[PDB]
């Protein structure tokens, strides 16, 4: 230990550009650890961008379909298709995505940001209608205002 | 060179000082990475059980062969038994009707 | 003389009074009406005559219309009362028909009408495929009473055409493989009508069962589907919606190995302690007491769960449904799991329980509480109680 | 009966203690369990030993539940009293202290019920109790927790309809009129063979045991080797032997051969045992299927010795699972590879475990050398070669007992320190039972 | 009672067997007819026509399970292929067609195995049941990679085992089980006599195997 | 100590992406077709209930042993332009 420099922010901080639907490019800052869905929820996007992961014991968890380039498919974390997980996997592309997949279609959560990261171009995927619950559902069409940071609990039931 | 009690008793935690506080985890163990493997490893061994020749074969001759040897040590003890104390043949499980439970009131 | 008939009559001007009543009330901008609620609740208890299983319907419906706030929908519940009270004492295929006809009718109306927010396509949607499966079920009703009537000449429920008038009330209880209705109501529809359709028609229509029917044919088939359905089902589905409906389905298989073997006494035992664990899972703002629904409802032991259970599995095996009965016992094993389940996701994780902010603060806690004192009625269920 | 609701209404005050007082919560919920032992001392002075057989009876009405007490059940009851406030000695939290609570109402009930659907209603209501303290979030295992409860789950499903089959056969489940009366004793013991051999590890539903009882915590598996291991031995002598003693003749050479694989398959697998936990807890259930041998043989004084059997295990096996607690709390690990040289750093410790190791090989001077010497009286009395079975495989018993005392004490001392005042007072009670029950039981 | 010295009813048995228990002041059963077709289908002295009469029922399961993946494939079908009405046609119904007949094969080996070894070994017991599993369950075992041409025959045989235990054994051994009236070999505890069988409303499976258990319909 | 997961997450990810690149369909054909072969043809199972247990027990099996699982269901004739 000795004149070493002291830890600041600037060290952990993971940019990401970001986008939307609408074609509309965004800044994303992030932090090493943190998950892509995360850091998408915390820049200020809208609720109808985020849907439950639809494992068991996970459904707290808000995640986003995404597009990734090809440089970037091996930092995805390894699922494998025959466990549980995989399996919430495949549920999740069964009924969220449908036909709006394709060969980069990824989700947000199984992203986990770090410097490998750094300068990485994603682009948000559309989703088709979906219903958890009567108090979380997505009708089809993202026209609101209302951010997913601003909700106060992610509730299961 | 930690102070953890006051001369008159009273255990202070030490929480913002700067030398390191003797606790319950001072000895704990300063782990392998291949002990921890290895161990991880039996603890999930059934999942390398697999149907290969050696596995069926000696399933075969030392579990099912020992548990028929056991089978067959019990009704020879079990009929060796009954004729050694008087009684005809007994019934067990799927041996047709027959006696079972001597009567007390009965001389054999 | 219509002097036996004075309670229609008090039926019909008391619904007459209310809608004039409501009408006033309206006239004023009132945002609330629970001056309309008590008067409903008056008018149920008025109309309701002095049997058990009537008392019992009634009692439930009062303590139902305190989650429900609008003027049309209690005048739905009502007129769904109407049909779900006369039920029970139909005896031909008229009345039946009618009765049945009214309560879909209310229903389809109510997933239309309380749906909001981004649930309320998925709650239309919903109520659109359980109208067009009920119409055709009451097609097949029809049709097969038009049969009976060709043949017998009078309104005698006998002879070979019961069998799918049998089809039809297993169609009303969601018994597997035709369950799907209420699989898809289970997801979108709103939480109070949920709470509705688990207690209310299925008290109606077994009623209507132990009352006037019988039939020559067996429903061990159905008890099969249901109850391996509805087990393997909650065992794989994550919403937890869906792991409700599908319970409800092996709930309602057990209900019909009830049923089946005879004994009324263990169906309606096991009923009323479903019932009331309804009354708390769908009012529920602790989610602790979650986990005291999932041990009464996987049937551990001295909770009221494993009293209902288990009338039904000695009644069973007193009569020796050996194979109806062992099928139960591998899924009351397999149940186990997801009620685990339900205990890992609420039981084992921090408490949070949010404040109420615009008034009415945890305006459910007493029903849920008393609902609760489940673990107190097992002294009177272990004596000969419910025959 | 007025005294249990006191007692139990007591115990229950814990809740209401605001937690801000943590010495009045230690005090309260440590003397709530030292209350019940005295208690169940005073049970054995009032006890008549030229008297009938059934004595302290109760029944409440027709809500079946009904008590008595029996010498087996007396000796296990005194048992439980024992251990439970070395539980309360090794637990930290109010929610350990109600669920070991709760525990103790159920189990002092269960074990002097004469009712088999009270037996039934008050043993397996324990088990999401056992589910939560095995599978807990940070240091549990819920694929242990899972196993444990699935597979005694299935064999009370199996019990439950052959329960309700001889009730409505003759109009009770109360075990004086069930064993007065004619049933169809093939199904019902089938039933009672259900329950009572996941209860008891007996091969091949035995799986449940390694992954439980290692999973658990100290107290844990304290309370699940030293007490509910005996709910199917006290099963069996309470309520299968005097209903269906038919189908306990017929059953007989595939209860034999289940107890001689157990032991065999069980003694074998526990030789290659890495982890010290593991190797406490195979140990088990070769005793267990002597015990259900010296049961079953019905011989001599075949209650008498089994009974004794299940004592000495109760009071040795929780001790070797102390033990193990200690070095796991103070060293974080079960591994064998991580301890060595323990005589040069913990002497009293490892004089405890040698001591402790002695006792459960049965050597003399220790209730075990007693218990299974008349154990094998019970069973040479119906053949000599179900007796020598279990004489000429005692060599692979004390293989791996002192493969791991000696790999883990002796060799370059590496590990934690001695014991403390706490550590040696959990481990105290149990030695001097020992000592006692080895030289000097009876009088 | 209880004593660490013996346990009395291990030795405190009856010295000779007993007479039948009078359980009603009345003993003629009621029950519904059995319809002729399960007559017919009960008889094994032809083992074809023992195989002829429960094959069908067997091959129903196959129809039931080939409709479902039928239904199932058609949904998927894009219309480039479904409008081809024809071929749509041939794809479903062979399908379903498929499924049906290995049913049918099935059940058919399974009723003439179990017939014959039934009338070579002349008599009826559990060893045609477990014999006939173990031929069907190779039947549908073979040609897969191995644990499954022992795995099959083994389920086979035990779906065999669980009939004749559940089915057949268990009603056998409680043809006198009494829940009504006085307790069976206990007459002298005095439980009251009742003029008849109790009259049960049950479902067609679930009917009394003796005229004394229970009185059946409404 | 953590397992490693077993393969290529490319190679893992488009595994778990088969086979979904279509549009759901709605359940009301599933659930109408259901409640059609119930009401037309379950009067067929009323005899069966008299027939051997060893017959209705082997039909059991036969009938889970040709069961198509539902949930996770694929066909290769979603994707192909020719029968
Ligand atoms: C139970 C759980 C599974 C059982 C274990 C079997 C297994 O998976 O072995 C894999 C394993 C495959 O080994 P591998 O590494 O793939 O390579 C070995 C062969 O080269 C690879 O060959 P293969 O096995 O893939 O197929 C070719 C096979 C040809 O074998 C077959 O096609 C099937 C084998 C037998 C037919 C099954 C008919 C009925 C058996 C079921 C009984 C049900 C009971 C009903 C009542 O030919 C051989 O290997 C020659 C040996 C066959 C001897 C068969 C003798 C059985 C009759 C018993 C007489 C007494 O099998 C072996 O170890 C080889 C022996 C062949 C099968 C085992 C035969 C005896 C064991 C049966 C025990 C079950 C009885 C339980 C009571
Ligand atoms: C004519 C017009 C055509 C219309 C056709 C309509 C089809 C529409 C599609 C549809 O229904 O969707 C499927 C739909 C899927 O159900 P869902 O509501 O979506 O989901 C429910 C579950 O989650 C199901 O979930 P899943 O499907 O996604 O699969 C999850 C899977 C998950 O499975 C598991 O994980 C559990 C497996 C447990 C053990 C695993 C094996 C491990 C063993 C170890 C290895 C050792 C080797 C042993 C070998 C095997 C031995 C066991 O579950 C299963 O595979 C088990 C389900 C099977 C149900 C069985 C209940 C039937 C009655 C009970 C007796 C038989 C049961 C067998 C026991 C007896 C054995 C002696 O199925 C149904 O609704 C059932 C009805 C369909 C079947 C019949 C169709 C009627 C058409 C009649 C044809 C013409 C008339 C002829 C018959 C007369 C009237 C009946
Ligand atoms: C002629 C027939 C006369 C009317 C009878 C039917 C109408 C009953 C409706 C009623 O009691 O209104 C509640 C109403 C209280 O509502 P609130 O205080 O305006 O609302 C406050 C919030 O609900 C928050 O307060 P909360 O949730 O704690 O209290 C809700 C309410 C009732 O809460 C419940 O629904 C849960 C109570 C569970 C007990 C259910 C009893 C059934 C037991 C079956 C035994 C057979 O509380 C009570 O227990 C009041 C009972 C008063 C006597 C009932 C007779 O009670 C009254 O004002 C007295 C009504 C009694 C006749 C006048
Ligand atoms: C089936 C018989 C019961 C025997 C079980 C084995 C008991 C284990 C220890 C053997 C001690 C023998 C004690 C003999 C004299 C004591 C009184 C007595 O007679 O025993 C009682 C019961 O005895 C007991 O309850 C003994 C208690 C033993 C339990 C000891 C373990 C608990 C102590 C743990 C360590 C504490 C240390 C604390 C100090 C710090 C009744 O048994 P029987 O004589 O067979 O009954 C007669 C039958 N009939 C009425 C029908 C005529
Ligand atoms: C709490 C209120 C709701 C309780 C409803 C319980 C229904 C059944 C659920 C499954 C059984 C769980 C029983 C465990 C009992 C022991 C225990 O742990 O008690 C609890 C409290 O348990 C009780 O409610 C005790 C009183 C009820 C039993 C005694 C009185 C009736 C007999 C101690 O407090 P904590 O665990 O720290 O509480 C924190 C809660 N959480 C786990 C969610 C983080
Ligand atoms: C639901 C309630 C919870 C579960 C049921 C609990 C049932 C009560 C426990 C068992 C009651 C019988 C105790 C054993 C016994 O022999 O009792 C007699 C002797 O009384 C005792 O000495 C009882 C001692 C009680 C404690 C000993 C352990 C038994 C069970 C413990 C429960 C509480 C444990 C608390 C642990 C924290 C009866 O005395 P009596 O005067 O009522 O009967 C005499 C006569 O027949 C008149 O009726
Ligand atoms: C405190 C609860 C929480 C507060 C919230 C209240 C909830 C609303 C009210 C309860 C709703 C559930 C009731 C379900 C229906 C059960 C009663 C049906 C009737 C029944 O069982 O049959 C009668 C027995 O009555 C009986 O005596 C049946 C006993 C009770 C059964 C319920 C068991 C669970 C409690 C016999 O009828 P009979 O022989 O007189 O008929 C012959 C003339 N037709
Ligand atoms: C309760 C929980 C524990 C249950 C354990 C499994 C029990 C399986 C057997 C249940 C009873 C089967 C029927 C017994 C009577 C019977 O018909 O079979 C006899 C042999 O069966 C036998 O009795 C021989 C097979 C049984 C051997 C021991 C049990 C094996 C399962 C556990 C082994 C674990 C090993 C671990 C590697 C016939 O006699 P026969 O025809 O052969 O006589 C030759 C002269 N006729
Ligand atoms: C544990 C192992 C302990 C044993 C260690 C070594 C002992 C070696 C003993 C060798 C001889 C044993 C006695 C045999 C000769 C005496 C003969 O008594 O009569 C037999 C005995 C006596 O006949 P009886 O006295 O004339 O009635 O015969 C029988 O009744 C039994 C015949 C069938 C025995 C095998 C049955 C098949 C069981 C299959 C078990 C495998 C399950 C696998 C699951 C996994």
């Amino acid at each position: 230990h000795g004149p070493a420099q002291t830890p600041t922010v600037f060290d952990k901080l993971v940019e990401v550009t970001v986008v939307d639907m609408n074609g509309i490019r965004h800044r994303v800052r992030g932090l090493q650890g943190q998950s892509l869905a995360q850091a998408l929820v915390e820049y200020g996007f809208p609720d109808t961008y985020f849907f439950p992961n639809m494992g068991f014991y996970t459904q707290h968890i808000v995640d986003a379909h995404v597009f990734v380039p090809k440089e970037f498919w091996g930092k995805v974390q390894n699922v494998d298709p025959e466990s549980d997980d995989g399996l919430a996997v495949k549920r999740m592309f069964r009924d969220i995505v449908q036909d709006y997949q394709r060969d980069t279609s990824f989700f947000a959560s199984y992203i986990t940001l770090g410097a490998e990261h750094n300068g990485m171009t994603v682009g948000i995927g559309p989703i088709k209608p979906w219903i958890l619950h009567s108090e979380w559902a997505f009708a089809g069409v993202h026209d609101s205002r209302n951010k997913q940071f601003d909700k106060p609990t992610v509730e299961i039931w | 060179e930690a102070k953890q009690f006051t001369p008159d008793g009273k255990y202070m935690p030490g929480i913002f000082s700067k030398a390191k506080p003797l606790d319950r985890s001072t000895q704990w163990v300063h782990k392998n990475p291949y002990i921890e493997a290895w161990y991880y490893r039996r603890d999930h061994f059934e999942n390398e059980f697999v149907w290969n020749y050696r596995t069926t074969i000696e399933a075969l001759w030392f579990l099912g062969g020992f548990t028929a040897a056991a089978y067959a040590l019990s009704v020879f003890a079990f009929r060796q038994a009954d004729r050694r104390s008087g009684y005809p043949k007994r019934q067990i499980l799927g041996d047709e009707p027959a006696m079972v439970l001597p009567d007390e009131r009965q001389f054999y | 003389a219509a002097a036996a008939a004075m309670i229609e009559l008090d039926l019909c001007f008391g619904l007459l009074l209310l809608i004039l009543f409501g009408l006033l009330s309206l006239r004023n901008g009132h945002v609330s009406l629970a001056h309309i609620r008590f008067i409903c609740q008056c008018w149920l208890v008025m109309i309701t005559p002095l049997e058990v299983q009537d008392f019992a319907l009634c009692i439930l419906t009062v303590v139902l219309l305190q989650s429900f706030h609008s003027f049309e929908a209690l005048l739905f519940l009502l007129l769904a009362y109407i049909g779900q009270l006369y039920m029970m004492h139909s005896c031909n295929l008229v009345s039946f028909y009618v009765c049945l006809e009214a309560q879909t009718l209310c229903v389809v109306v109510l997933c239309g009408l309380l749906a909001r927010g981004a649930s309320t396509s998925f709650s239309v949607e919903a109520a659109l495929k359980f109208l067009l499966l009920s119409a055709m079920v009451s097609g097949m009703a029809l049709f097969w009473f038009s049969a009976m009537y060709q043949r017998t000449g009078s309104l005698d429920m006998v002879g070979q055409e019961t069998f799918w008038i049998l089809l039809v009330m297993l169609f009303k209880l969601g018994v597997a493989p035709m369950h799907m209705w209420s699989v898809d109501l289970y997801g979108s529809i709103p939480k109070s009508l949920l709470l509705y359709l688990s207690t209310a028609p299925k008290l109606s229509l077994f009623t209507f069962w132990a009352s006037s029917w019988h039939h020559d044919f067996s429903v061990g088939v159905f008890i099969l589907f249901s109850m391996f359905i509805g087990s393997i089902g909650a065992y794989g589905q994550p919403a937890l919606r869906s792991l409700f409906a599908y319970s409800t389905i092996n709930e309602i298989g057990l209900l019909l190995l009830a049923v089946e073997t005879a004994g009324f006494h263990t169906l309606y035992q096991h009923l009323g302690i479903y019932i009331i664990t309804q009354l708390l899972l769908w009012n529920l703002t602790d989610k602790r007491l979650f986990a005291l629904c999932a041990v009464s409802l996987a049937g551990l032991p001295p909770f009221a769960g494993f009293f209902g259970k288990a009338w039904i599995f000695w009644h069973a095996m007193s009569v020796q449904a050996f194979s109806l009965l062992a099928a139960a016992l591998f899924c009351t094993l397999l149940s186990l799991v997801y009620y685990l389940r339900v205990i890992r996701l609420f039981w084992t994780a921090p408490v949070h329980t949010a404040a109420s902010f615009t008034g009415a603060p945890n305006q459910t806690t007493l029903t849920s509480a008393c609902a609760v004192a489940l673990a107190f009625a097992p002294v009177m269920l272990v004596k000969p109680f419910v025959i | 009966m007025f005294i249990s609701v006191l007692l139990i209404l007591f115990a229950l005050c814990v809740t209401l203690i605001p937690e801000a007082h943590y010495h009045m919560v230690r005090v309260w919920s440590f003397v709530a369990t030292i209350i019940p032992m005295w208690v169940v001392t005073w049970m054995w002075w009032n006890f008549d030993a030229s008297g009938h057989g059934l004595q302290m009876l109760v029944i409440l009405g027709r809500s079946h539940l009904a008590f008595g007490i029996d010498g087996v059940a007396l000796s296990l009851m005194l048992l439980t009293t024992v251990l439970f406030p070395i539980c309360m000695m090794l637990l930290r939290t109010v929610a350990g202290f109600m669920t070991f609570i709760l525990l103790e109402v159920l189990v002092l009930s269960a074990l002097c019920v004469l009712d088999l659907l009270g037996f039934y209603i008050l043993f397996e209501a324990s088990l999401i109790l056992l589910f939560l303290l095995i599978g807990r979030a940070p240091y549990g295992s819920l694929e242990a927790a899972y196993k444990i409860v699935l597979y005694t789950m299935a064999g009370s499903l199996v019990l439950l309809p052959t329960l309700f089959m001889i009730y409505s056969e003759c109009g009770t489940t109360n075990v004086l009129y069930m064993t007065c009366a004619y049933n169809h004793q093939t199904v019902l013991g089938w039933g009672l063979l259900a329950v009572l051999a996941v209860k008891i590890p007996l091969m091949p539903v035995h799986l449940w045991l390694p992954e439980a009882h290692v999973a658990a915590p100290t107290a844990g598996s304290v309370l699940l080797a030293g007490v509910l291991l005996k709910l199917g031995g006290i099963g069996f002598l309470r309520f299968m032997l005097p209903v269906v003693p038919e189908f306990c003749v017929s059953v007989f050479p595939l209860v034999s051969t289940l107890c001689l694989v157990s032991f065999l398959f069980s003694t074998l697998s526990t030789l290659r045992q890495i982890d010290l936990k593991k190797i406490v807890a195979y140990s088990s259930i070769a005793h267990m299927s002597m015990v259900t041998l010296a049961i079953f043989s019905q011989s001599e004084f075949s209650a008498y010795s089994s009974s004794f059997l299940m004592i000495a295990h109760g009071l040795i096996s929780p001790a070797l699972f102390l033990i193990v607690g200690i070095l796991y709390d103070r060293a974080h690990t079960k591994f064998i590879l991580y301890f060595s040289g323990l005589g040069a750093s913990m002497p009293i410790g490892s004089t405890l475990f040698f001591l402790f190791t002695l006792g459960n090989l049965a050597f003399p001077l220790f209730p075990n050398f007693i218990a299974e010497v008349l154990c094998m009286v019970s069973i040479f009395a119906v053949h000599e070669l179900l007796a020598y079975v279990f004489c000429v495989c005692q060599v692979l018993g004390a293989a791996y007992g002192f493969w791991a005392f000696n790999r883990v004490v002796h060799g370059l001392p590496r590990g934690p320190a001695d014991v403390t005042r706490t550590e040696f007072h959990t481990v105290l009670p149990l030695l001097i039972g020992a000592v006692w029950l080895g030289i000097k039981p009876m009088a | 009672v209880f004593s660490g010295a013996f346990n009395t009813p291990s030795s405190t048995t009856a010295r000779e067997p007993y007479a039948k228990t009078k359980s009603s002041e009345a003993e003629y059963g009621v029950d519904t007819p059995v319809p002729a077709s399960a007559l017919k289908a009960a008889d094994k002295h032809d083992a074809l026509a023992y195989a002829v009469a429960n094959a069908p029922l067997i091959g129903l399961a196959g129809l039931a399970a080939g409709a479902q993946e039928a239904y199932m494939t058609f949904e998927r079908l894009p219309p480039t292929l479904s409008r081809q009405h024809f071929k749509q046609a041939q794809l479903l119904l062979g399908i379903i067609g498929k499924k049906t007949a290995y049913a049918t094969l099935l059940g058919a080996v399974f009723s003439f195995t179990d017939a014959t070894v039934e009338n070579m070994r002349g008599k009826h017991d559990m060893t045609s049941g477990m014999v006939a599993g173990a031929v069907t369950g190779f039947l549908f075992g073979m040609g897969r990679p191995m644990p499954q041409p022992v795995a099959w025959p083994l389920a086979f045989a035990g779906a065999a085992v669980a009939a004749d235990f559940i089915g057949e054994l268990m009603p056998k051994y409680m043809k006198d089980y009494r829940i009504y009236g006085p307790v069976v070999h206990r007459e002298n505890w005095g439980d009251p006599v009742p003029p008849r069988p109790p009259i049960l409303d049950t479902g067609a499976a679930v009917r009394p195997s003796d005229p004394g258990q229970f009185w059946r319909g409404y | 100590y953590k397992p490693e997961v077993p393969g290529n997450t490319v190679d893992n990810w488009t595994e778990l992406r088969a086979s979904w690149n279509k549009e759901r369909a709605s359940s009301l054909g599933t659930n109408y077709y259901l409640n059609v072969a119930v009401m037309g043809f379950a009067y067929w199972l009323n005899e069966a209930y008299y027939f051997p247990p060893r017959t209705l027990y082997v039909g059991a099996l036969v009938f889970f042993a040709l069961y198509v699982r539902k949930a996770y269901f694929s066909t290769p004739y979603a994707f192909k332009h020719e029968y």
